[PDB]
DNA sequence: CTGCTTATCGGTAG
DNA sequence: CTACCGATAAGCAGACGATCCTCTCGAT
RNA sequence: AUCGAGAGGAUG
């Protein structure tokens, strides 16, 4: 640690979920594509209000087809993580080439939604599973590649 | 009780842990590259997907089981005939296009011998020898999705002991047809002479 | 994200301070009331009329302490520039090397944001008398010769160089040898032949002193 | 050993000798103790082959 | 998951979006026939999965010597007598539970005094 | 395949156990996996032992072969050096072999069977003992037995031993790597290496 | 001493309870795995050192 | 449980 | 919006493997 | 005498 700090745990705890590499991998209960094609109205029960509050209609597409994914309620006490800051490192990686939606930690049950977007060989399927796959292996979430378990000896 | 051959099977699975997607191929006794499993069942006797699927998976009810086998049957719908199921198992020669009709006929006793030569090596056997090789990719995955333990190596059950007879035997064996082809070789001196 | 535009900023700080420790470290003249610039005073000064870090607005020349003459008739004049465009292909080669050829300089420091083509590596040393140099922002944010595995090295002049040949009987090839790229001889800026002295600390007796020739 | 149940991960059947050399060993500890001391003779025999490969 | 074949021919099924109706159709590459969608489904990946953890349960397991006996009651039938085992799924991070098998009736039960359970 | 092996098995075990199917074959019923594995290659190692079952009536779970069997078995070993001007001579090893209480186990079957140590202090009661007054300070702790649904039972442990190895007084009271030193000496010790 | 051994088999004793305990709360999953480590990690480490602790 | 060779990937120039 | 160069990631191959000592046996 | 195999001794 800084010599302006010395036995401040808190500063060491920081410095460790600062370092230690954490992949969206790490966070994924299951992963699951479905056909959703009303966008304002989804196919889905468990998914009523998300989906109810977003509030688009402050601007104010589209796209066919959908892809879920389930989060462990788990690793995201151990790990220091919010729904919103995931959800952010998602979007901040393809750019505006794909819509994304999420609910609140408060919630019960933790969920991701995306959607392909938008140019102007269909076959459009095969692919948004190479995305649903580099979106696991080579998402970074916080932290530095080649680092993992970091432990906290005095 | 038919010498000592010893003919190897390895059954592979391509790709590791989050891979693109994983194909299952095979290694054949006098045969260059491996082949996709689809192209051999089909070889055997077995035609359609979802029939292929039963050999393999016996519980239609676990799917992930069944989710891993559709880059299989996806990198087999260029053969779905009997007939050229065996086109594929025939780059034994450089283009051995003079046996367009014979390099078939290569394959369909490879299929007999070189292949699985316990079980049987007769003829009338097919559906024998792919509930079989249906069963080694039902342990090749059993444990690729992390069910049950790899096979141990040093377990004392699966090991034998070559004792005095048998030594003697493999011996033997090897000697007495040296000295039966020391007969023929002596009789095609014969007629020629008389003889005797 | 508003934060992450808030350490982008204070790691372009330590990285500018970095450079200057160096600058001054090669012979140059730079107080240390200049380097020690603590945070404040450069959140202004630096930036535009919003809150981003303008690099063009950072550049400036060297010259050598009044000392540095005495052992380096030579050294005299080095420049050094920021950057604001991340790639650099050929056409921003083109305009750095104009400038100092004109200024008449001898050293150049290029320090980069993100990283270099090779079509811009390729016309960087067929330009002598003068020679020019380059560094990536993310190696420059700490400084490397601050730390305790690392002894203080010394560049030694010609004349003087002879000396240590002559009085252990050497040749160039039995000295041992140091790496061109090698992040100090970098930190300096070594050349084929320039020789540097070691006083590295030791257990067995107080200090020891080591010689390399560089390659 | 097929002297035991499945899954049971106490002392006694993972290989911890309670008894001293003096009262002696049981049947399986001794099996067991000898699985351990094994090992040493395994290394001395061929780690050694390193260990003098090192010094040339 | 659970995806479907084809009658007739009877191979593999691909997905395809009625570009006018907006639904789900699968269809075979060979005959030709093509059948509506039952749930929106398509694919499913799982990286913690619960299945696989209690296997090769029978009729004929309260029989096998090799596993152990314990006091353990049933909270539908009430005999003392079962079996019991750790995850079958011999993974590397997997828990340390126990999963017990009620003997006089036939039941399925475990030792986790938290997290909720669905079997 | 086959459908119900509860009492399929039982009738292996039974014939075999009779002499009527070789007792060197050996058969592995697996519950967990649903298989049954009958084994007949030679280099099978193999070792007695015991046979244990609740088959008895009024008593519980015990062994098979009583005082009663290891009478006849001295009244042979003994019959056979004073009085032996053939006075009806017979009950062998052998003999044992057939009544069925001595089952020849190979180590793949080895997997399926719960092995008693001790016949006696091995199922007789409880006491229990363990903490409970009184007992002899100066004795060895023994595990105990705390499963009980055996199958068979160890002939004697210092039969894990070899032939120069059970030359060793109180080998179990010796630190392991002693006892294979003793081994590779013994062979060259000095004595009568044969009459002649 | 006859004082001692009876001692020692009773130092042996409540550290072969002490695993009884780790293990009985590991398997109704209350056992907390230690940061950057296996929940069958922490319970391998734990026993192990509450057995030669016990021994010296 | 490797330094060296073979193969397919992106960069700027005809 | 295409061929030529060049520079790197990917995949088959190598040449090593303790010291000294005593004996016996079979071979072109 | 030479080539080839195996067993043993000392570091455990
Ligand atoms: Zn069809
Ligand atoms: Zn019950």
């Amino acid at each position: 640690l800084e010599p302006g700090h010395a036995a401040d745990q808190e500063q060491a705890k920081l410095i460790r979920s600062a370092i230690e590499h954490t992949t969206l991998k790490s966070v994924t209960i299951a992963s699951e594509i479905y056909y959703d094609p009303d966008p304002r109205s989804t196919v889905i029960p468990e998914d009523e209000e998300i989906i109810q509050l977003h509030f688009s209609l402050l601007d104010e597409q589209q796209s066919p087809w959908l892809l879920r994914l389930e989060l462990d309620r788990a690793a995201m006490n151990d790990k220091d993580l919010t729904m919103g800051q995931v959800g952010e490192r998602i979007k901040q990686t393809f750019k505006n080439d794909l819509f994304v939606i999420w609910s609140e930690d408060n919630d019960e049950k933790l969920i991701i939604r995306c959607r392909v977007v938008r140019p102007k060989e269909a076959e459009e399927d095969h692919m948004l599973k190479k995305i649903e796959n580099t979106m696991l292996e080579n998402i970074t979430l916080r932290g530095v590649e080649n680092i993992e378990r970091v432990v906290m000896m005095k | 009780k038919g010498s000592r051959f010893i003919s190897t099977l390895q059954v592979k699975l391509y790709g590791r842990e989050g891979s693109s997607a994983r194909t299952i191929k095979a290694t054949l006794p006098y045969i260059k590259q491996d082949i996709p499993i689809v192209i051999i069942f089909r070889a055997l006797g077995i035609i359609p997907d979802g029939e292929i699927l039963e050999h393999i998976c016996y519980d239609v009810n676990d799917w992930q089981m069944l989710e891993m086998l559709k880059p299989c049957v996806e990198d087999g719908f260029v053969i779905q005939d009997r007939e050229t199921a065996l086109d594929f198992i025939g780059r034994r020669g450089t283009a051995l296009g003079i046996k367009k009709e014979k390099r078939i006929q290569y394959a369909k006793d490879i299929l007999q011998k070189e292949f699985l030569p316990h079980i049987t090596q007769l003829e009338g056997f097919e559906s024998r020898k792919a509930f079989f090789l249906g069963y080694m990719i039902n342990r090749l995955l059993l444990c690729a999705l992390d069910r049950k333990d790899q096979d141990d190596r040093d377990h004392f059950g699966k090991k034998r002991l070559d004792l005095a007879g048998p030594l003697l035997a493999q011996l033997f064996k090897t000697l007495f047809k040296k000295l039966t082809k020391d007969i023929f070789r002596y009789m095609q001196r014969t007629v020629e002479e008389a003889h005797d | 994200m508003d934060q992450e535009n808030e350490r982008n900023i204070s790691r372009l700080w330590r990285a500018f301070r970095t450079v200057k420790e160096m600058v001054k470290d090669r012979g140059y003249f730079i107080t240390q009331e200049e380097v020690e610039l603590p945070l404040e005073d450069f959140k202004a000064k630096y930036c535009d009329s919003m809150g981003r870090p303008q690099r063009k607005m950072m550049s400036f020349q060297a010259n050598p302490t009044e000392e540095s003459i005495s052992k380096f008739p030579d050294m005299g004049s080095l420049w050094v520039e920021f950057c604001d465009e991340p790639s650099v292909g050929v056409k921003t080669m083109k305009t750095f090397v104009i400038h100092i050829q004109e200024k008449n300089f001898q050293t150049g420091i290029f320090v980069y944001q993100n990283n270099i083509t090779p079509s811009a590596m390729k016309l960087v040393p067929s330009i002598p008398p003068a020679t020019i140099e380059t560094f990536n922002e993310a190696a420059l944010v700490v400084n490397i010769t601050h730390h305790e595995l690392v002894p203080k090295h010394i560049r030694l002049s010609s004349d003087e160089k002879r000396e240590l040949l002559k009085r252990y009987r050497l040749k160039e090839s039995q000295l041992p040898r140091i790496q061109r790229a090698d992040p100090v001889a970098l930190y300096l800026g070594l050349k084929r032949g320039e020789v540097v002295k070691i006083i590295r600390k030791s257990e067995t007796s107080g200090r020891y002193a080591s010689y390399r020739i560089c390659m | 050993l097929p002297h035991f149940s499945k899954d049971d991960y106490s002392p006694e059947s993972k290989g911890f000798v309670e008894n001293s050399y003096l009262r002696g060993l049981t049947p399986q500890e001794f099996f067991f103790h000898a699985m351990g001391g094994r090992e040493g003779l395994i290394d001395t025999a061929v780690k050694t082959a390193e260990t003098g490969y090192i010094q040339r | 998951t659970t995806f479907r074949f084809c009658r007739d021919c009877n191979n593999m099924l691909y997905p395809r979006e009625d570009k006018e109706n907006n639904r789900l159709l699968f269809e075979c590459r060979t005959c030709s026939y093509v059948e509506e969608a039952g749930s929106p489904l398509v694919y499913r990946h799982e990286l913690i999965t619960n299945i696989g953890e209690t296997a090769g349960v029978v009729q004929d397991i309260g029989s096998d010597p090799t596993l152990p006996r314990s006091d353990r009651e049933c909270p539908k039938c009430h005999s003392r007598e079962n079996v019991f085992f750790q995850s079958q799924q011999r993974r590397k991070d997997t828990s340390m539970v126990l999963f017990f098998v009620c003997l006089s009736c036939s039941h399925i039960f475990t030792s986790d005094q938290k997290n909720k359970r669905t079997q | 395949v086959h459908r119900n092996p509860a009492r399929l098995m039982e009738t292996l075990r039974t014939l075999r156990r009779k002499g009527d199917i070789n007792p060197e074959v050996s058969m592995i019923r697996d519950i967990r996996e649903k298989e049954l594995k009958i084994f007949t290659d030679a280099g099978r190692v193999y070792r007695p032992l015991f046979i244990v079952e609740d088959d008895e009536s009024l008593g519980h779970k015990e062994l098979k072969v009583r005082k009663g069997h290891i009478a006849k078995l001295m009244a042979t070993e003994y019959q056979d050096i004073e009085g032996g001007f053939e006075d009806v001579e017979e009950y062998t090893w052998s003999s044992l072999l057939n009544e069925g209480l001595v089952e020849y186990i190979d180590a793949e079957e080895e997997e399926s069977i719960l092995i008693a140590m001790q016949p006696e202090d091995l199922e007789p009661a409880e006491a229990n003992e363990e903490n409970d007054l009184d007992v002899d300070p100066a004795k060895r702790i023994r595990v105990s037995h705390h499963a009980t649904t055996f199958t068979h039972c160890e002939i004697h442990p210092s039969m894990i031993l070899g032939v120069a190895a059970s030359i060793i007084p109180f080998p179990d009271h010796n630190q392991s790597p002693r006892n294979t030193y003793q081994s590779a000496m013994g062979k060259q010790a000095m004595g009568v290496f044969l009459t002649n | 001493d006859g004082p001692t051994m009876r001692e020692i088999t009773e130092t042996i004793a409540e550290a072969k309870k002490k695993v009884l305990d780790v293990t009985k709360e590991a398997q109704a999953n209350l056992l907390t795995a230690k940061h950057g480590m296996t929940l069958r990690e922490s319970f391998e480490d734990n026993v192990v050192r509450f057995l030669n602790e016990a021994r010296d």
